[PDB]
C-alpha cells in the first residue's frame, strides 16, 4: 500500500522538477546585463528610540507611516511616534515572552502573541482612557510564531504545531485551518489585495495558500535549512525568502521556481529578517553578524551595509511610502535609517 | 492647538518614563530561572507554567516548559536572558541518560547559550540503590573507573552506588570541561525524590553565578 | 530539495559484518555535521554516532563504542557506516540524519514528530 | 601619614628660615 | 489506515500542485523589470530626498 | 609669616635695652645685641643668641671696645655662630630630585588620563554605574594633578621670587590642595566599598548607591576641610597655613588614615573569596596560581596596597635613612599610580578594545570610494 504511493510521489516530484526545467528558458541574471547599478546607497541614522528593557523581538509599521508598535521580552508593548520620538502607549502584558505583534490596517487594534499560546487583541479606542483586553484566542497547542491582520475582523495566525489558522475576532472561533507543513512555521506575509498569502516553515518549503478556499496551491523547496523570513514583492506575484543556510532566494508564483540566489563567501551567518523596498529594487536583509545588507534585487550585488547595531538584528520594517526603514535588534535599540 | 499637543505628548512621555523607571528597577532586581527537565524526571518539586516565590527577600521566577513541541531549536533562543537554567535528570526502555547527555551537549555547545550558566540536579538516587541487585551494560567505561579521593560519601551508602553517582557526575563534567569553560560554568548537585534543601542550594548557586559575572566584568576571572 | 537515501541492510547473522550508505542529494554536504539515529522495535529514537564537518571529531554511543566505523566522503557526497561484531540486540530501523544549521556544534534531531531532515530509513535485522 | 602632606610639612619647616639667614649675613646678598 | 490516508493525501496534493499553469521564466522576469522601471522615480530610498520634504531631517 | 614675629621680637628687645638705660664703655643697642659695660682695651665676649634653633648656642661673639669708649675701627667675629648653614646648603641638593620626580609623574599621569575619559565619555555603550565611578576616579586624579601644578606655582614664586595677595593666594591654594588630595583617597575607598558590596550583597540599587557614593565622595571631605579652615582661621590665622601648629594637623590626617587601613582590610577579604572561586573550579593547579597572581597584580594599584607599607610612621628627622627611603618609595608609587590605573583598567579592557576596533572598521569602510 505504501510502496505504490511513495513511488508515485517520487514520480510526481520528478514530473514537477522536469516541468520546472522545461520552463527554465533563461535566468534573471542573464536578461539584466544592461541595467544601471544602484550605486552606493549610504543611509544615515536619523532617530534612535530607547525605551525597552529587554531585547526587542518584533515590530510592525502602521499604514500611516507615523506610528509603530514594538514588542520586547520584558512584558512591555510600546507604541512609538517616529517623528517626535514620544512614547504614545505602554501596555503591560500578562505573560513575559512575546514572539509576534501586529498593527491593524485601521489602527484600532494591536495583537500580540508569544510562548503563552494566547493571542491578545487590544482595542486602542479606549473611551475610558485605559487599554483593555478585547478578546483572547486560545486554540493553539505549540507556540504562536507570527500573526497578521487582514482587516479589522479577520486575523491570520501561524503556530508551532505545524498548522496555520484563520480567526474571527468577533466570534472568537476558527473559521478554517491550514494543515500542510511538517515543521515549525516561522513567519508569513500578506498580499496587498489580501487574497493570497505565503507561509515559510522549518522544512525548507513555502506553501501558497488560498485564504477563501482553505487549500494550498504551490510548494517551493529551494532551500537547504529552516526558512525564517518571507516577504512579498510589492506587486504580489513574487517573494523572497531568507533561510539559515545564509543564502537568500527569490521565488515566483508563475514560473513556479527560484529566479535568483543571493550569497557572499564572507557571510556564513543566518538570516533573521528580509523586506523589500517600496519600488522593490532594493532588498534589505538583517543578518546574524550585527549588520543589515542592502542587496540589489535585480543584480545580486551589495549596495551597502547598515552596521549600526551592537547585537543580533531581530526585526526589520519598511514603511508603506518608503520614507524610512526601522530595524530592531537585541541591544534594545531601534535604529531608523533614512 | 499645535502647542497643546506638543505639551500633552511631553507629559504622556514623562508619565510613561516614570512608569518605566519603576519597572526597570523591578526587572533588574529579580532573577530568572528556566526549569528545563525530562518528563520521566520529577519537575513538580496553556503552554508555559510559572512559579513566583522569594527567599531571603529576593524574588525568584521559575518557568516550567509545559505542552510544547519536541523541536526545541527555535523557541529556546528566547531564553538567552535568564540568570540560570536548572536542568534535572532522573537516573535509571531506552537509554534516557544518553539522551540527557546529548541534550546537555547541545545546550552547552549552542552559540546563544554560552553566557548562561547551568545548575544540574541528579534525581532518583533511591532507584540507583534499588538497581544494585539487578547500568554497567550500556557503559563499557564503568569498570575502568575509581571513586574520587576528594569527594566524601554520606553515611550508610553502598560504595558501588556512590561509584555510580560519581561516574554519572563525571560523565556530565567531561562534557562541561570539553569546551567554553571561561564563559559559563556547570554546577552539579544531588537530590532525593523528596527533599527540601534544593531551594537553598539554587539560592547559594545563583549568588555564585552573579558574583562570578561581576568578577568577569573586572577581568579577574 | 534536501533528500537522504539510505542504502544497504538486510538479515545478517550475529558476528557478521555489514556496510551502509547514505546518498545526500540537494545540499552542500561538506558544510553539514551529520549523525545516525535508530528506532528499536517498540522503543523511541536513540542516538548511535555522529561525525563533524571536517571529519576530525567523531563520537559513538557507549554500547557500540569501538564496534562501528562512521566515515563521510565529501568527494562523492556519501555517508559510509561499517558495522563489525554484530549483536542480536542491535536490530532496528536506521535513519541517516542531518543537523539543521551549518558551521555549528549543537544539533536537535531526536524528534520522532516527523523531523523533516532525516531519510526514510533502512531495516537492519539480526 | 600621607606622604605628600608629610612632604609639605617637612618642606614648609625647611623653607621657613629666611629671616635668620638673610638678617645675619647680608654680605652675600649685597 | 491513517498513514496510508496521509500518503494518499500527499499524493493528491502533489497531483494538485502538478496540474497548474506555468509561465516562462523570461516572460515573468520581464514584468518585474517593467515594474521596477515604472516605479523608479517614486522611490525615496533609491533617490535621496531634500530635507524640506523628508520629515526625519 | 614667622619673619614678622622675628622683627617684633627684635623691636621688643630694643625696648628692653632702652629701659635698662633709664670709665667703662657705655651700654648701647646696635640692633642685634645689647652690650654690657665694656672694659677699656679689652675684648668683650657675648655668647651667640639662645632664641635661634639653627645656630650653635655655645660660641661667643668677640667685639673689642677701645680705651676711648668707642668701637674698634664695626669689628665682630661671627665664625663660631655659623656652624650649620653649610650642612643646610648640602641637604638642599637632595630635595630637588624629589621635587622633580612628582612633576614628571603627574605630567605622565595627566597626559595618559585624558584619553581614558575621552573614550569613556564619548562611547555610548560604555556608559554604566561602574564606568561612572571609574570616571569620578580619573577626574579625581586630574584634579589632584592640577592641584599639584597650582601649588607648585606658588612654591616657585615663594622660592625664587604683593605680600597680602600672596597670602590669600596661598590660603586658597593650600585649601584646594588638601581638598583634592583628600577626595582621591575617599574615592579609592568608594571603589573599595562598591566592589565589596557587589560580591557580598548580590543586589544593589543603582540610583541609591550612585547618589550615596557621589555625596560620600565629594561632599564629606569639604566638611573636614571646612572645620580645619575655621579652626586654623580661629586660633592662628597668620601667614600661610603651611606651618604646623600641633594636634590640629591631625584633624584632616586621622579621617584619611582610617580610610587606608579599612580599604586594606576590604582588599584582603575580597582576595580570600578569589581563592575559593578558583578552588571551586578545580573540583568542577599552576594555572589557578597564575590567575590569582594576575588578579592580585591588577588589584593592587586600584586599592593602593603599597600605602600600608609606610602609612603609619611618626615624623622623623629631615635628613636620614628611613625618611629618604620612605619619601622616594612613596613619591615614585604615588606618581605612577595614575598611569598604572590608566593602563591596567582602561587601555587593556577587552570591551574598550572591541569598541575601538569596530569604530576603526566603520571608518575604513566609510573611506571606500
Ligand atoms: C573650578 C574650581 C573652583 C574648582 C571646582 C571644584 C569642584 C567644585 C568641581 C570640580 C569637579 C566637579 C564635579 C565634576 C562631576 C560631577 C558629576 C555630576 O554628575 C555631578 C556634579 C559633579 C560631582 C561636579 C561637582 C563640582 C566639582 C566637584
Ligand atoms: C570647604 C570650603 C573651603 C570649600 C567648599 C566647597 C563646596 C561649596 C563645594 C565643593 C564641592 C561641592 C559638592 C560637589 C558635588 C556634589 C554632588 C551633588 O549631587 C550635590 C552637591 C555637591 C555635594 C556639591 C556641594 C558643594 C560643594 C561641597
Ligand atoms: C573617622 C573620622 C571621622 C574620625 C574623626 C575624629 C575627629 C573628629 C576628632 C578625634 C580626635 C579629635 C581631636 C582631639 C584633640 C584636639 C586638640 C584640641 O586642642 C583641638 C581639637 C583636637 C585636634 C580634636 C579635633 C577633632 C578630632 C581630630
Amino acid at each position: 500500500e505504501l510502496d505504490q504511493l511513495r513511488q508515485e510521489a517520487e514520480q510526481l516530484k520528478n514530473q514537477i522538477r522536469d516541468a520546472r526545467k522545461a520552463c527554465a528558458d533563461a535566468t534573471l541574471s542573464q536578461i539584466t546585463n544592461n541595467i544601471d547599478p544602484v550605486g552606493r546607497i549610504q543611509m544615515r541614522t536619523r532617530r534612535t528610540l530607547r525605551g525597552h528593557l529587554a531585547k526587542i523581538y518584533a515590530m510592525h509599521w502602521g499604514t500611516d507611516s507615523r506610528l509603530l508598535v514594538s514588542a520586547s521580552q520584558d512584558g512591555k508593548l510600546i507604541i512609538w511616534d517616529s517623528y517626535t520620538t514620544n512614547k504614545v502607549h505602554a501596555i503591560p502584558l500578562r505573560s513575559s515572552w512575546v514572539m509576534t505583534c501586529a498593527y491593524a490596517p485601521s489602527g484600532n487594534y494591536v495583537a500580540c502573541g508569544g510562548l503563552d499560546n494566547i493571542c491578545s487583541i487590544y482595542n486602542l479606542k479606549t473611551r475610558e482612557g485605559n487599554v483593555r483586553v478585547s478578546r483572547e484566542l486560545a486554540g493553539h497547542t505549540g507556540y504562536l510564531s507570527c500573526c497578521r491582520f487582514l482587516d479589522d475582523n479577520q486575523i491570520v495566525t501561524s503556530s508551532g504545531d505545524t498548522t496555520c489558522a484563520l480567526w474571527d475576532i468577533e466570534t472568537g472561533q476558527q473559521t478554517t485551518t491550514f494543515t500542510g507543513h511538517t515543521g515549525d512555521v516561522m513567519s508569513l506575509s500578506l498580499a496587498p489585495d489580501t487574497r493570497l498569502f505565503v507561509s515559510g516553515a522549518c522544512d525548507a518549503s513555502a506553501k501558497l495558500w488560498d485564504v477563501r478556499e482553505g487549500m494550498c496551491r504551490q510548494t517551493f523547496t529551494g532551500h537547504e535549512s529552516d526558512i525564517n523570513a518571507i516577504c512579498f514583492f510589492p506587486n504580489g506575484n513574487a517573494f523572497a525568502t531568507g533561510s539559515d543556510d545564509a543564502t537568500c532566494r527569490l521565488f515566483d508564483l508563475r514560473a513556479d521556481q527560484e529566479l535568483m540566489t543571493y550569497s557572499h563567501d564572507n557571510i556564513i551567518c543566518g538570516i533573521t529578517s528580509v523586506s523589500f523596498s517600496k519600488s522593490g529594487r532594493l532588498l534589505l536583509a538583517g543578518y546574524d553578524d550585527f549588520n543589515c545588507n542592502v542587496w540589489d534585487a535585480l543584480k545580486a550585488d551589495r549596495a551597502g551595509v547598515l552596521a549600526g547595531h551592537d547585537n543580533r538584528v531581530s526585526c526589520l520594517g519598511v514603511t508603506d511610502d518608503g520614507m524610512a526603514v526601522a530595524t530592531g535588534s537585541w541591544d534594545s535599540f531601534l535604529k531608523i535609517w533614512n | 492647538d499645535q502647542r497643546n499637543e506638543e505639551k500633552a505628548q511631553r507629559e504622556a512621555n514623562k508619565k510613561i518614563e516614570k512608569q518605566l523607571q519603576k519597572d526597570k528597577q523591578v526587572y533588574r532586581a529579580t532573577h530568572r530561572l528556566l526549569l528545563l527537565g525530562a518528563g520521566e524526571s520529577g519537575k513538580s518539586t496553556t503552554g508555559i507554567f510559572e512559579t513566583k516565590f522569594q527567599v531571603d527577600k529576593v524574588n525568584f521566577h521559575m518557568f516550567d516548559v509545559g505542552g510544547q513541541r519536541d523541536e526545541r531549536r527555535k523557541w529556546i533562543q528566547c531564553f538567552n536572558d535568564v540568570t540560570a537554567i536548572i536542568f534535572v535528570v532522573a537516573s535509571s526502555q531506552t537509554n534516557r541518560l544518553q539522551e540527557a547527555l546529548n541534550l546537555f551537549k547541545s545546550i552547552w555547545n549552542n552559540r546563544w547559550l554560552r553566557t548562561i550558566s547551568v545548575i544540574l540536579f541528579l534525581n532518583k538516587q533511591d532507584l540507583l540503590a534499588e538497581k544494585v541487585l539487578a547500568i554497567e551494560d550500556y557503559f563499557p567505561e564503568f569498570a575502568r573507573y575509581t571513586t574520587p579521593e576528594d569527594a566524601t560519601p554520606e553515611p550508610g551508602e553502598d560504595p558501588r552506588v556512590t561509584r555510580a553517582k560519581y561516574f554519572i557526575r563525571d560523565e556530565f563534567l567531561r562534557i562541561s570541561t570539553a569546551s567554553g569553560d571561561g564563559r559559563h560554568y556547570c554546577y552539579p548537585h544531588f537530590t532525593c525524590a523528596v527533599d527540601t534543601e534544593n531551594i537553598r542550594r539554587v539560592f547559594n548557586d545563583c549568588r555564585d553565578i552573579i558574583q562570578r559575572m561581576h568578577l568577569r566584568q573586572y577581568e579577574l576571572l | 530539495q534536501v533528500q537522504l537515501q539510505e542504502s544497504g541492510g538486510g538479515l545478517v547473522q550475529p558476528g557478521g559484518s555489514l556496510r551502509l550508505s547514505c546518498a545526500a542529494s540537494g545540499f552542500t554536504f561538506s558544510n553539514y555535521k551529520m549523525n545516525w539515529v535508530r528506532q528499536a522495535p517498540g522503543k523511541g529514537l536513540e542516538w548511535v554516532s555522529d561525525i563533524s564537518q571536517s571529519g576530525a571529531s567523531i563520537s559513538y554511543t557507549g554500547s557500540v563504542k569501538g564496534r562501528f566505523t562512521i566515515s563521510r566522503d565529501n568527494a562523492k557526497n556519501t555517508l559510509y557506516l561499517q558495522m563489525n561484531s554484530l549483536k542480536p540486540e542491535d536490530t532496528a530501523v536506521y535513519y541517516c540524519a542531518r543537523c539543521p544549521a551549518p558551521f555549528t556544534r549543537d544539533c536537535f534531531d531526536v524528534t520522532s514528530t516527523t523531523y523533516a531532515y532525516r531519510g526514510q530509513g533502512t531495516q537492519v535485522t539480526v | 601619614a600621607v606622604a605628600e602632606i608629610q612632604l609639605m610639612h617637612q618642606r614648609a619647616k625647611w623653607i621657613q628660615d629666611a629671616r635668620r639667614r638673610a638678617f645675619l649675613h647680608k654680605l652675600i646678598a649685597e | 489506515t491513517a498513514s496510508i490516508a496521509q500518503a494518499r493525501k500527499l499524493v493528491e496534493q502533489l497531483k494538485m500542485e502538478a496540474n497548474i499553469d506555468r509561465i516562462k521564466v523570461s516572460k515573468a522576469a520581464a514584468d518585474l523589470m517593467a515594474y521596477c522601471e515604472a516605479h523608479a522615480k517614486e522611490d525615496p530610498l533609491l533617490t535621496p530626498v531634500p530635507a524640506s520634504e523628508n520629515p526625519f531631517r | 609669616m614667622t619673619k614678622e614675629e622675628q622683627i617684633f621680637l627684635l623691636h621688643r628687645a630694643q625696648a628692653q635695652c632702652e629701659k635698662r638705660l633709664k670709665r667703662p664703655c657705655l651700654p648701647e643697642w646696635d640692633h642685634i645685641l645689647c652690650w654690657p659695660l665694656g672694659a677699656p682695651g679689652e675684648v668683650v665676649a657675648v655668647p651667640c643668641p639662645d632664641y635661634i634653633y639653627d645656630f650653635n648656642h655655645k660660641g661667643h661673639a668677640y667685639r673689642r671696645c677701645d680705651r676711648n669708649g668707642s668701637w674698634e675701627l664695626t669689628w665682630a667675629n661671627y665664625s663660631e655662630c655659623v656652624k650649620f648653614l653649610t650642612n643646610e646648603t648640602r641637604e638642599r641638593e637632595v630635595f630637588d630630585r624629589l621635587a622633580m620626580i612628582y612633576t614628571v609623574g603627574y605630567s605622565v599621569s595627566l597626559a595618559s588620563l585624558t584619553v581614558a575619559v575621552l573614550i569613556l565619555a564619548y562611547f555610548r555603550r560604555l556608559h554604566c554605574t561602574r564606568n561612572y565611578i571609574h570616571m569620578h576616579l580619573f577626574l579625581s586624579f586630574m584634579l589632584r594633578a592640577v592641584s599639584i601644578f597650582v601649588k607648585d606655582a606658588v612654591l616657585y614664586s615663594g622660592a625664587t621670587l604683593t605680600a597680602a595677595a600672596g597670602y590669600a593666594g596661598c590660603r586658597v591654594a593650600v585649601t584646594f590642595f588638601l581638598y583634592f588630595l583628600a577626595t582621591n583617597y575617599y574615592w579609592i575607598l568608594v571603589e573599595g566599598l562598591y566592589l565589596h558590596s557587589l560580591i557580598f550583597m548580590a543586589f544593589f540599587s543603582e540610583k541609591k548607591y550612585l547618589w550615596g557614593f557621589t555625596v560620600f565622595g565629594w561632599g564629606l571631605p569639604a566638611v573636614f576641610v571646612a572645620v580645619w579652615v575655621s579652626v586654623r582661621a580661629t586660633l592662628a590665622n597668620t601667614g600661610c597655613w603651611d606651618l604646623s601648629s600641633g594636634n590640629k594637623k591631625w584633624i584632616i590626617q586621622v579621617p584619611i588614615l582610617a580610610s587606608i587601613v579599612l580599604n586594606f582590610i576590604l582588599f584582603i577579604n575580597i582576595v580570600r573569596v578569589l581563592a575559593t572561586k578558583l578552588r571551586e573550579t578545580n573540583a568542577g593547579t599552576r594555572q589557578q596560581y597564575r590567575k590569582l597572581l594576575k588578579s592580585t597584580l591588577v588589584l593592587m594599584p586600584l586599592f593602593g596596597v603599597h600605602y600600608i607599607v609606610f602609612m603609619a610612621t611618626p615624623y622623623t628627622e629631615v635628613s636620614g635613612t628611613l625618611w629618604q627611603v620612605q619619601m622616594h618609595y612613596e613619591m615614585l608609587f604615588n606618581s605612577f599610580q595614575g598611569f598604572f590605573v590608566a593602563i591596567i583598567y582602561c587601555f587593556c579592557n577587552g570591551e574598550v578594545q572591541a569598541e575601538i576596533k569596530k569604530s576603526w572598521s566603520r571608518w575604513t569602510l566609510a573611506l571606500d570610494f
